[PDB]
């Protein structure tokens, strides 16, 4: 455990992580003073929903470190797929909490009552500049691929409720009007399903064994320059696969003539898709009867 | 293409020696551990025969005194020793790109001792009066090295005009060459002069070795 | 007893058609791929194509447009076709069985010459060559056997139908007049000539001659 | 839509399976509409609970027509991870809720409400024997030895338990922190539910080596090793691409004269016997 | 292991026919497509020589008259035309599975037109005298079928109790046969008769060849 | 040229250890396996081994307790070791080179025969043997060679140094008291005998013994 705090700090994703929640937990101390202040109607749900922030960000920092991980005889490709499982949980649950903030949206629209003790807009602005550090931060989120896109998503989708709990306040303080509350939290709903669909689909796309996308335009090529190859007569079982971000890994079956240089045609077949992008590759070889 | 470049272009080394043949590739001919270079050794009037495939593997049937080495660009093939059967052209051929290609080959000369040449001289047959030429042939035969001189006297002027000379590829035996002269002409011409003669100027001898005939 | 024979026609006119039928014994064609390469005196050795137990062909890049190549399982031949013979096509065919598993030759065939001109076929002028008189006799004497007049190549020059081997020096032809001059020459023990029979046979056949001629003392 | 007409007479499990999410969906929405009228939150729970329980049978059947589909280029291994990922979906669209559930749950800690609708006994009880029926006389919504039932029937009836103790707590004694605690456990008893489904669906999703497999593939090694000619054994990749379904790839050395056919027919031998469906096998000649 | 039967154990063909041999395995040999079982040839006096490998494939350098065929657990070696030389021992080996296992063996005489034995008898040397015993020989050459007989009279008398038995191959070249039949005795035992023959009955002829000496 | 020759002792007494030596020529160790097989009259063809070209060995099962195999690339050899030599281990023993990417055995040496017995060497008899005073002489004459209480197998005989081949029926040999009895014939033109000298060559490895013997006229 001594030895686990050490691997975090050094690589920089990982250190990173670690510092963004451990800035959260700060102000989750701050909160919780500020709560058993007697102010908790809202301040402790805020703080419980600003705890599961941290939760994500915890879940995202051990993924980080988890696919550093050595392989082993029941992982045999590593842990690397703790990348993009955590792009795929991080994006789900930013659909869930798209849910949280619609349902929740016409309970303050429908219903007229708008009982509120929002800590006098105090605890959201400086949660929206610690939104404001978490976005300057992770700049490159839009294998730490899918970790860093879903960190950066959740922190712009939490950057989206700031924006509107803040507008809600000052419109309904200075113009007076309240509809405009819900139409606030219904649109940050929408922005933030519209962010996370590409993660989700890359992700699903990886876990779905699907075919690269970055590889699909030029695997035909690819097939036809090994269909070239002097002696092979035909190309079966192609499989190509991601396993995580720029890591492909490729099996397909040749059929030979009888007497063909198999040595050489492993090593064409090999060129070939190494310059295609692929990194792991099987090439089983079966000559033909004739 | 891949295109093979062998120096030198020819190389002459004695008997119980080393011969180093080298071929150079303008790009890698190598994957994955294997050079797909083969050297083959063509002699006079013969198809080549396989000599060395992959760059380093002796073929099944070949004396175990020729070897193959080298990488990637670089290619040596070692005669040790050298024997008097090995009188012949060597190439290398890549085989690792599309279309296969061959080298510019290389002959191999077998150093031996000088030897005089043995000088004989043959006129025109009775058939080859009643044609209408003339031909004297000068057969020159078991000599080292290949450089020589063939000069034909026409009863003791000079000669150069009607002159063909072929010389033989080295002896796989002996070493040693054949060099065929033939001087042909009309029917006037043969007819107007009576004494022939067919000399040879040899690094042997300073003399040269000259056969004569009459009418 | 593996082997490989090819039938091809020695001279070929310009802008034809050159068919090649390569013969094997000894391997099957339902196992084994055969190659086709060309060898002349200007570029050296050239690579033309191959052909696979399957079916599937190979060609050069440069051959593609003019070369087919088929073949024949049951009968065990391979037939190389090429089209619009040009004058830098005169060079030795070969049909070669590849090495298995390997990208070399690991067997080939004799080879056929094939001249691309406008010529026509001539056939050889063969006379004798005997010692002047008998002068300079000693106890080896030489004989010979001079070609003259044929087109094109090649000419098969034997002594005594090949028993007698030792000696022989037959030298490489010479064009003029868009004619070959061939020389043969033999040495023979002085108590074999003119004791026994010596004789000279050529053969060429591009005009299917054959001659047997007899060298006799003047 | 009109070819379900004749559908629902023939069925016997399709038709266990039809009237099995035709009460929980329907007992699901009464619970939450009798939660949301009263103030109660074991009650909301606990239907989306149920409600998660039915549509992890809707995302399964859902995922079996997605997986016979055709494979194509995209997808060369079809469309068969679509069963595990669903399960996988679900599981974490459940611990999710349980995890907001808590929230809200301790939440009422601090500040317990009371509202009663005089029918939250009724409801609860009712709610227990629906889940009873289900389990019993239905044989589905099995949610997954003492580990085995504590899956089967306790994960799925000890919600009801607590709702019901809950409704009991008070209107009898009369004490306000019932329901804030019955929540917090029924988040727990979700969440303790859902871990082996996500344990299974993650294993798998990691390109893991298949457990069914991995204790016999020592054995292939030495099998195969035992094959003369062969030098050595290298980059071995077994996982699960759907349930029951085996990838393997491997690369051997081998021999530089060996073999290569009779090589490859014993290797796909051997792990044909250990189950493994689909196998690559690379073989590369040494030097020496 | 894997246990193949040959069926014939012996097998009798004329000149110009077809001869076929086959193999039975216990288990299959096969896998993928392929059968990895080897027909091999031995000769008297030779190693085993390879025919065909994996059951189709013929061997470089071996006449197309021999044949295989047959998948699974039956395999046909076939000889068509059968000559001369086929006259030896057929083996089929599998390689499937370790250890590698061979056939029990088909032997294949070539059936040939019948021919009368040449009979020799050689006497004891007179430096097999001195050394204290004493044989005789006699030699039955170029004769066919197998089946022979060969009797010593001593004076008229039989003996068949030192009467030794050795028999070759068949010939490669002529199909035919020869045969030996020795006679040891000690000194007295030669120096008390005169006269010893040996009368060979064939199948050939109805009176058996006689041979005779003195002393 | 390629070559496998197996040297090894002819005789070798029970329960000790039998050592082969197999010099192999035109093909290296680096790229071949060697295998080791036995034959004899009882059980036939036994596979004994297979050594690769990295110096993996591969057994038969019934010999992995008492087989060894070694091999040196640099002098091309490969050791054949086997131990507690018991009564059916009389067999001759074959090195073979294994045909390239298959389970066959394409190239096979000589072969050694070796003999398990307590019995010692013995060094052979050579008898000469012409017909019977001069009947019988015909066009076509029989000479006799005996090689008798020689042991263990073989002897080899020639006639001339080889040069006679034909006519020439050598039998197998008979076992009795434990020694070899072996008998040779040869048909020769009536000519050609006693005007030339026929020899018998014998030579016994076991022994070394090298006999001349000369077939002179009763
Ligand atoms: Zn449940």
């Amino acid at each position: 455990i001594s030895g686990w705090f050490r691997s975090i700090l050094s690589d920089k994703t990982s250190r990173n992580l670690f510092f963004f929640l451990c800035l959260n937990l700060s102000f989750a101390f701050v909160e919780l003073l500020y709560g058993i202040w007697s102010n908790c109607l809202g301040l402790i749900s805020d703080s419980f929903h600003m705890f599961f922030d941290s939760t994500a960000i915890l879940a995202g920092l051990a993924a980080s470190v988890i696919s550093k991980w050595r392989d082993n005889d029941a992982f045999s490709y590593g842990y690397v797929r703790a990348e993009v499982l955590a792009g795929f949980v991080n994006g789900l649950f930013l659909i869930f909490t798209a849910f949280f903030i619609f349902s929740e949206g016409v309970e303050r629209a429908l219903a007229p009552p708008d009982v509120h003790h929002e800590r006098l807009l105090l605890v959201s602005i400086l949660g929206f500049v610690v939104n404001l550090i978490g976005i300057f931060v992770f700049k490159h989120g839009g294998p730490s691929r899918q970790i860093l896109q879903g960190v950066f998503l959740h922190i712009l989708a939490d950057t989206l409720g700031s924006i509107g709990v803040i507008a809600s306040a000052i419109m309904m303080q200075n113009f007076g009007l309240m509809i405009a509350d819900p139409i606030c939290s219904i649109l940050i709903a929408i922005l933030i399903v519209v962010s996370v669909i590409p993660l989700l689909r890359e992700s699903v796309g990886i876990l779905m064994q699907r075919t690269p996308p970055l590889l699909e335009n030029s695997l035909p090529q690819c097939y036809q320059r090994v269909q070239q190859l002097q002696g092979v007569y035909s190309l079966q079982e192609q499989h190509f696969w991601t396993l995580c971000s720029d890591v492909y890994v490729g099996t397909l079956k040749l059929i030979v003539a009888p007497d063909a240089d198999a040595r050489w045609i492993l090593s064409q077949t090999h060129n070939i898709f190494t310059q295609a992008g692929v990194r792991q590759l099987y090439v089983q070889i079966d000559f033909a009867a004739m | 293409d891949i295109v093979l470049t062998q120096s030198p272009a020819s190389l002459a080394v004695s008997l119980r020696r080393r011969a180093t043949i080298s071929c150079r590739a303008s790009e890698s001919v190598d994957g994955y551990g294997h050079s797909f270079m083969h050297w083959y050794q063509q002699k006079s009037g013969q198809p080549p025969k396989l000599l060395i495939y992959r760059a380093s593997n002796l073929e099944s049937g070949v004396p175990a005194r020729f070897s193959g080495s080298g990488s990637r660009t670089d290619f040596t093939l070692t005669i040790d020793p050298v024997e008097a059967d090995d009188a012949a052209t060597y190439y290398c051929q890549q085989s690792n790109e599309d279309p296969y290609t061959f080298g510019s080959g290389t002959k191999l000369e077998i150093k031996r001792a000088d030897a005089a040449p043995t000088v004989s001289i043959f006129p025109p047959s009775s058939e080859q009066l009643t044609s209408g030429g003339a031909s004297v042939v000068c057969f020159l035969n078991n000599f080292y090295p290949k450089d020589i001189n063939v000069k034909w006297k026409i009863d003791g002027s000079e000669r150069q005009n009607g002159v063909l000379n072929s010389w033989t590829d080295q002896d796989s035996k002996d070493s040693t060459y054949s060099m065929s002269s033939t001087l042909t002409l009309t029917k006037d011409e043969y007819e107007r002069h009576n004494s022939y003669t067919c000399e040879a100027t040899h690094k042997t001898s300073t003399s040269p070795i000259v056969k004569s005939f009459n009418r | 007893e593996v082997q490989l024979q090819e039938s091809g026609p020695g001279l070929v006119a310009p802008s034809q058609s050159l068919s090649i039928t390569c013969t094997v014994s000894g391997f099957s064609l339902t196992n084994y791929a055969v190659h086709w390469v060309r060898q002349s005196p200007g570029k050296g050795l050239e690579w033309l194509g191959v052909i696979w137990s399957n079916g599937r062909t190979d060609y050069n890049a440069a051959f593609i447009s003019r070369l087919s190549i088929s073949k024949d399982n049951s009968k065990s031949q391979v037939f190389f076709k090429m089209n619009s013979l040009q004058a830098d096509d005169t060079a030795i065919y070969y049909c070669a069985r590849k090495l298995a598993y390997e990208g070399a030759m690991d067997y080939w065939g004799q080879g056929t010459s094939v001249t691309v001109s406008s010529a026509k076929t001539t056939p050889p002028s063969v006379y004798p060559l005997a010692p002047g008189s008998a002068a300079q006799t000693n106890s080896m004497v030489t004989l010979g056997c001079l070609v003259k007049g044929y087109f094109p190549e090649p000419v098969t020059v034997t002594w005594n139908s090949g028993s007698l081997s030792s000696g022989v020096h037959t030298f490489p032809a010479v064009l003029q007049s868009d004619l070959y001059t061939l020389s043969s020459s033999v040495t023979v023990p002085s108590s074999t000539w003119p004791s026994e029979t010596v004789t000279c046979n050529v053969a060429h056949p591009a005009s299917s001659t054959k001659v047997d001629k007899k060298i006799v003392p003047r």
